[PDB]
DNA sequence: ATGGCGCCCGAACAGGGAC
DNA sequence: GTCCCTGTTCGGGCGCCA
């Protein structure tokens, strides 16, 4: 029952970098340390015990280290399949716990969010469901703000979003919100907007569209 | 070399309890170092450690769960097993199991795990999904690039699967996870196509969804 | 009356018999007493008269001088002893109130006739038996033997004992919240109920004990505040020993200075640190046990502290399990230690001293591990665990001690006080010889049966050294060649022995020894700034060991 | 109800007036034990109660062994044992296997209840007699007197042979491949066996002595954080082989070479190709001991040579089983410590080390009594006799933290002594 | 009357070192 | 073959207890 916590939760390097995540302890669990990695695909495999031995079949480049009640994993220079998530793990007081794990993201040149917003059909309207979406694709990182403001700027309540994870491919993230507005209040209206801020150049990127159609 | 697959219920109206199966091959329950632990895996999430079972009958759980949680193992056909009742939101998460061994006098980890199985818990039923065209509509194509979407909302089983003309898109297409939106899931999926395509030639997003059986093509 | 326990059987060690002494004729006064006696305890059931056919006898002396419903009229069983089995007397010990804890309501009950309850091996009885000598009147006198327990026999003690206990047992296993401390024929009892519940108790038990033939005479402590129990007064919080009466002029004469020393060291129980060496020293030496001993001087000065501390009104209190046991040691005289026990600070428990020399050649941080464990072993008794360690030295010193003392020694969990004369190393020997400082090749020998020998030296600068001595020995030579050396050294030497003896005695880091020679030898080291010391093999002939040789003696010493 | 198995004759050595030893004091937590324990044992029948009478007596103390049962009662016999006659029951019944210190491994088994199926020689129960005390001396010693084989008596393994070869005579027979090895109250199996395979097998074993003769054996405990119990088994194919007493260098000083010197003058007791005169000579000077560098080319050819002759294992290994064997451990460095075995002096027959506990546990007298006890248990798996001991501390000392830190069952006689800048000299071989 | 215990001096004794 | 030291057990007085 150890309050086990991996301070940097996800960190950004890249092909050939070093990377070092650390985990911390509430009390001397004496190297009682493992270290859990866990590919985007979900299998989870074991990598080191000891908080320092390395387990049978891991590259070298995975090096234990850490004492007390800090510890520490590095990996020398990173490749291609190291980019997961690392769950700190302690077994000294049975109550086993995992201390939130380290992302290890691809860092990639930031770009802007490609933003493109849609309005509701009227093949569903018809029905009385008036769902607006505004898809937010290719940007980078994550760090993405997002703003469903209609006549009035207020964030209308009926506010779902996702986002995907780091697309393999160009390193980026898209996500898309879906405003949720009944037929009543999608006549009522006017303009809808979408105001997606990021790293950009200090400028909201605000799409939108008037139409109150049903 | 060993190994060990899970399975379960994959779904269980909240209140009501279920039993995950641990089917390991390679090792045996009966051996002084061996051990079978479970691992829950929530939404979002990191891991969490539920109970560990030992060779000798030695049985331990996590402090917080033990009241609702029971494991056990049928040691002859290399089975252990994890009870849980009354299950309630939270609980909906992918459960998995790992073969721990206590190597050493001074090392034990789990060694070898298997991807989990996905219990979830909801009082919603079997249901097709609504599939609705996002045309670019007021707003005209003007880039030689546009973005194409569609919207699969309100379908249970969160298996649901989504392609692009028949599968000969793939280049640029993003789906995004799904939202419990009234306790089912609402879904959206978008692509981009150079100009020129779209308004020529036909693109059409594919829904299928095994659960409800329902296969759908929606175009424009 | 007449105990109904079992008889537990007792018999003559392998070898001797029966005993045969001459019953010598009493006075016709106390053949009389004697009469008087022994039917009084026959008509009781105490003995029996005997047959003609028993050939052994005991003799017996009388006298009634003692106050009223009190005489004396026994057996010296002496010859008996010399001849009946050993056994195992079941103890470890007397008690200590320290020990005792503190309940609500509390009883002081006593047996009486106790040895003259229990009976003795029947088998037995035929080897106690005695003659009362007759007045001149009648020719054959009377003959007895006792059928009850003798006072004045090995036996008496372990029997009674094993018996009490086994008539306490079944009481105190069907009540185990009264808790009784059994010494001897004094019946110690405690047990947190209202006087009134205890009360109870005390008389069903005192119905039990009688039952079993053990009375229970009114003289039973009634009063609460106060029990005479073993020489202690116990209160309702605290306990002492008022009886603390000491003899000030008598003590001029040897076996007087005996007398004190006790006495003290006895009131040491609650009276803090005291150097009863003060007097010791006075019967040290001493043979004739009757003359005085004049040193007493030294004490007008010693002892009167120690006068005034058994003037201090002091007492201890009782012990508590949930708290816990402390104990903290203080430094004297050259060998005189004293550790108090506590479990809250004023609040004293038990207190004593420590002042042994294990060796010829100890030091003061030797001295305190033996004080130490000295007191856990005594504590593991009174107690039953091991109290916690406030001993006068800083961890630094402990530290460095231990390490290099290529010896097991360790203490129990202790921390750092400080007040007294701080205990700690005085010398220490350099790890590495230091370069820069003179290397004296130091040697000693002598003759067996010439009564005097040589100890001298050469130096790796040609210098040389060669004095003789008388009254000494091998072995004694090459320790004072250390001290030649010493005395001729600079600030700073690399000294070489041969002699391991010598060696070894330096190494332990001798802190004070009755031995005036190394006495000497530490002084000096102390003031020594840089010390060092190798051993080297003599019959080698190892550098200048060959050189020395020869100088020491020309094949021989003269 | 002890077996109606008939009473076996056990008388002691001539002139020998049995055991007499006084209690010392104990802990209340294991008086409390060393309580519970015996007075089952009184209802039982193995044990019934005596009082003054009986003269003789040996003293008993409870040790906390980590293990499911429960305290362990030690009734120290050593004295009875010296005591008691010679028993051929053994000399023959009790035959020392070489195969088992060769083996991947081998496990301990207290097998002392055994004992209690069978009865003592009636006149004999009163050498056998201990005494329970209490805290403060509350009340006087209560004495117990034995009734069946006491648990610990040379005398006891001895009888019962006949019945323990019968009851493993079914395990060995099915699996020959395992050695076993019996030693007063415990039972030593080896096997090159996997650790896995081995401990089932141990179990197996552990099992049939149930069904017969309800021999039930202490249950080890096993757990997680620091798995102490991974080590419980005994591996003495990688037995700490002693030969790491060496010297070596370049520019050394007087002191260096004189020392050096004195060492191998001593060392010639064990190997014989030894000069010493070589480097004497080097320095047959009152030459400075500290800064004076003598190097020498010469003596190198032969400083070297020292070594090749005691390059490997000395000519002189011979266990002779009518001579006692003698251990000597002493405090060489931190932590750190130092053995050797030897029937006759200077001609060792085995050396050794108890190193570095892995452990904060930190006392002296633990690591010597740690020490002490695993190198007994060398001694057994091999010759199967209990080497006497000269141990580095005061009898003192020693008496009052021995009992807190020993485990094992069996218990070796042990004498207090001090050693030299010879033995200390980091070359242990005595 | 014997029996326990600690204390604080002598005497006697046996055993590593060694001529 | 005998001394050296030297580290313990008794005797032995004592005080204290029943």
């Amino acid at each position: 029952d150890i309050q086990m916590t991996q301070t940097t939760s996800s960190l950004s390097a890249s092909l050939g970098d070093r990377v070092t995540i650390s985990c911390s302890a509430s009390q001397d669990i004496s190297s009682y340390l493992n270290w859990y990695q866990q590919k985007p695909e979900g299998t989870v495999k074991l990598l080191i015990y000891y908080t320092s031995s390395l387990h049978s079949g891991v590259p070298s480049a995975f090096s234990g280290s850490g004492s007390g009640t800090d510890y520490s994993l590095t990996i020398s220079n990173l490749e291609p399949e190291d980019f997961a998530t690392y769950y700190c793990q302690q077994y000294s007081k049975f109550p086993w716990t995992f201390g939130g794990g380290t992302k290890l993201e691809i860092k990639r040149a930031d770009a802007a969010p490609t933003v493109s917003i849609f309005p509701p059909s009227s093949e569903q309207l018809t029905s009385g469901g008036a769902s607006v979406v505004c898809f937010l694709n290719n940007f980078y990182p994550k760090d993405i703000n997002v703003a469903w403001a209609i006549d009035g700027s207020a964030a209308a309540n009926g506010v779902l979003n996702s986002w995907t994870d780091q697309d393999s491919k160009d390193s980026t993230y898209s996500m898309s919100s879906t405003l949720t507005l009944t037929a009543d209040e999608y006549e009522a209206a006017n303009s809808y907007t979408c105001a997606a801020t990021h790293k950009t150049s200090t400028s909201p990127i605000v799409k939108s569209f008037n139409a109150n159609e049903c | 070399q060993i190994t060990l697959k899970e399975s379960g219920p994959g779904i269980v109206q909240p209140s009501q309890p279920f039993r995950l199966t641990c089917t390991f091959s390679g090792f045996s329950l009966s051996t002084s170092g061996i051990g079978v632990t479970w691992i829950r895996q929530p939404s979002g999430k990191g891991l969490e450690w539920l109970a560990t079972i030992w060779w000798d009958d030695d049985n331990r759980y996590n402090p917080s769960l033990k009241s609702r949680l029971t494991v056990s193992k049928d040691t002859s056909n290399n089975q252990a097993f994890l009870n849980m009742m009354t299950v309630e939101t939270a609980d909906t998460a992918i459960y998995y199991c790992a073969q721990s061994a206590i190597t050493s006098v001074t090392d034990s980890a789990m060694d070898h795990w298997g991807q989990g199985t996905s219990v979830t818990v909801s009082s919603a039923a079997t249901t097709p999904p609504s599939v609705y065209p996002l045309a670019p509509g007021s707003a005209a194509q003007t880039n030689s690039m546009v973005t194409l979407g569609c919207l699969v909302k309100g379908y249970f089983p969160e298996p649901v699967t989504v392609t692009w003309n028949s599968g000969s898109l793939s280049s640029g297409v993003h789906t995004f996870p799904a939202v419990l939106q009234s306790d089912l899931y609402t879904l959206s999926s978008s692509v981009t196509v150079p100009s020129s395509t779209w308004p020529s030639e036909t693109v059409t997003c594919n829904v299928a969804h095994p659960a409800s059986s329902t296969k759908v093509d929606k175009k424009i | 009356p007449i105990s109904p326990i079992e008889t537990v059987p007792v018999k003559l060690k392998p070898g001797m018999d029966g005993p045969k002494v001459k019953q010598w004729p009493l006075t016709e006064e106390k053949i009389k007493a004697l009469v008087e006696i022994c039917t009084e305890m026959e008509k009781e059931g105490k003995i029996s008269k005997i047959g003609p056919e028993n050939p052994y006898n005991t003799p017996v002396f009388a006298i009634k001088k003692k106050d009223s419903t009190k005489w004396r009229k026994l057996v010296d069983f002496r010859e008996l002893n010399k001849r009946t089995q050993d056994f195992w007397e079941v103890q470890l010990g007397i008690p200590h109130p320290a020990g005792l804890k503190k309940k609500k309501s509390v009883t002081v009950l006593d047996v009486g006739d106790a040895y003259f309850s229990v009976p003795l091996d029947e088998d037995f009885r035929k080897y106690t038996a005695f003659t009362i000598p007759s007045i001149n009147n009648e020719t054959p006198g009377i003959r007895y033997q006792y059928n009850v327990l003798p006072q004045g026999w090995k036996g008496s003690p372990a029997i009674f004992q094993s018996s009490m206990t086994k008539i306490l047992e079944p009481f105190k296993k069907q009540n185990p919240d009264i808790v009784i401390y059994q010494y001897m024929d004094d019946l110690y009892v405690g047990s947190d109920l209202e006087i009134g519940q205890h009360r109870t108790k005390i008389e069903e038990l005192r119905q039990h004990l009688l039952r079993w033939g053990l009375t229970t005479p009114d003289k039973k402590h009634q009063k609460e505040p106060p029990f005479l129990w073993m020489g202690y007064e116990l209160h309702p919080d605290k306990w002492t020993v008022q009886p603390i009466v000491l003899p000030e002029k008598d003590s001029w004469t040897v076996n007087d200075i005996q007398k004190l020393v006790g006495k003290l060291n006895w009131a040491s129980q609650i009276y803090p640190g005291i150097k009863v060496r003060q007097l010791s020293k006075l019967l040290r030496g001493t043979k004739a046990l009757t003359e005085v001993i004049p040193l007493t001087e030294e004490a007008e000065l010693e002892l009167a502290e120690n006068r005034e501390i058994l003037k201090e009104p002091v007492h201890g209190v009782y012990y508590d399990p949930s708290k816990d046991l402390i104990a903290e040691i203080q430094k004297q005289g050259q060998g005189q230690w004293t550790y108090q026990i506590y479990q809250e600070p004023f609040k004293n428990l038990k207190t004593g001293k420590y002042a042994r020399m294990r060796g010829a050649h100890t030091n003061d941080v030797k001295q305190l591990t033996e004080a130490v464990q000295k007191i856990t072993t005594e504590s593991i008794v009174i107690w039953g665990k091991t109290p916690k360690f406030k001993l006068p030295i800083q961890k630094e010193t402990w530290e460095t001690w231990w390490t290099e003392y290529w010896q097991a020694t360790w203490i129990p969990e202790w921390e750092f006080v400080n007040t007294p004369p701080l205990v700690k190393l005085w010398y220490q020997l350099e790890k590495e010889p230091i370069v820069g400082a003179e290397t004296f090749y130091v040697d000693g020998a002598a003759n067996r049966e010439t009564k005097l020998g040589k100890a001298g030296y050469v130096t790796n600068k040609g210098r040389q050294k060669v004095v003789p001595l008388t009254n000494t020995t091998n072995q004694k030579t090459e320790l004072q060649a250390i001290y030649l050396a010493l005395q001729d050294s600079g600030l700073e030497v690399n000294i070489v022995t041969d002699s391991q003896y010598a060696l070894g005695i330096i190494q332990a880091q001798p802190d004070k020894s009755e031995s005036e020679l190394v006495n000497q030898i530490i002084e000096q080291l102390i003031k020594k700034e840089k010390v060092y010391l190798a051993w080297v093999p003599a019959h080698k002939g190892i550098g200048g060991n060959e050189q020395v040789d020869k100088l020491v003696s020309a094949g021989i010493r003269k | 109800p002890i077996s109606p198995i008939e009473t076996v004759p056990v008388k002691l050595k001539p002139g020998m007036d049995g055991p007499k030893v006084k209690q010392w004091p104990l802990t209340e937590e294991k008086i409390k034990a060393l309580v519970e324990i015996c007075t089952e044992m009184e209802k039982e029948g193995k044990i019934s109660k005596i009082g003054p009478e009986n003269p003789y007596n040996t003293p008993v103390f409870a040790i906390k062994k980590k293990d499911s049962t429960k305290w362990r009662k030690l009734v120290d016999f050593r004295e009875l044992n010296k005591r008691t006659q010679d028993f051929w029951e053994v000399q023959l019944g009790i035959p020392h296997p070489a195969g088992l210190k060769k083996k991947k491994s081998v496990t301990v088994l207290d097998v002392g209840d055994a004992y209690f199926s069978v009865p003592l020689d009636e006149d004999f129960r009163k050498y056998t007699a201990f005494t329970i005390p209490s805290i403060n001396n509350e009340t006087p010693g209560i004495r117990y007197q034995y009734n069946v084989l006491p648990q610990g008596w040379k005398g006891s393994p001895a009888i019962f042979q006949s019945s323990m070869t019968k009851i493993l005579e079914p395990f060995k027979k099915q699996n020959p491949d395992i050695v076993i090895y019996q030693y007063m109250d415990d039972l030593y199996v080896g096997s090159d066996l996997e650790i896995g395979q081995h401990r089932t097998k141990i179990e197996e074993l552990r099992q049939h002595l149930l069904r017969w003769g309800l021999t039930t054996p202490d249950k080890k405990h096993q757990k997680e954080p620091p798995f102490l119990w991974m080590g419980y088994e005994l591996h003495p194919d990688k037995w700490t082989v002693q030969p790491i007493v060496l010297p070596e260098k370049d520019s050394w000083t007087v002191n260096d070479i004189q020392k050096l010197v004195g060492k191998l003058n001593w060392a010639s007791q064990i190997y014989p190709g030894i000069k010493v005169r070589q480097l004497s000579k080097l320095l047959r000077g009152t030459k400075a001991l500290t800064e004076v560098i003598p190097l020498t080319e010469e003596a190198e050819l032969e400083l070297a040579e020292n070594r090749e002759i005691l390059k490997e294992p000395v000519h002189g290994v011979y266990y002779d089983p009518s001579k006692d064997l003698i251990a000597e451990i002493q405090k060489q460095g931190q932590g750190q410590w130092t053995y050797q075995i030897y029937q006759e002096p200077f001609k060792n027959l085995k050396t050794g080390k108890y190193a570095r506990m892995r452990g904060a546990h930190t006392n002296d007298v633990k690591q010597l009594t740690e020490a002490v006890q695993k190198i007994t248990t060398e001694s057994i798996v091999i010759w199967g006799k209990t080497p006497k001991f000269k141990l580095p501390i005061q009898k003192e000392t020693w008496e009052t933290w021995w009992t807190e830190y020993w485990q094992a069952t069996w218990i070796p006689e042990w004498e207090f002594v001090n050693t030299p800048p010879l033995v200390k000299l980091w070359y242990q071989l005595e």
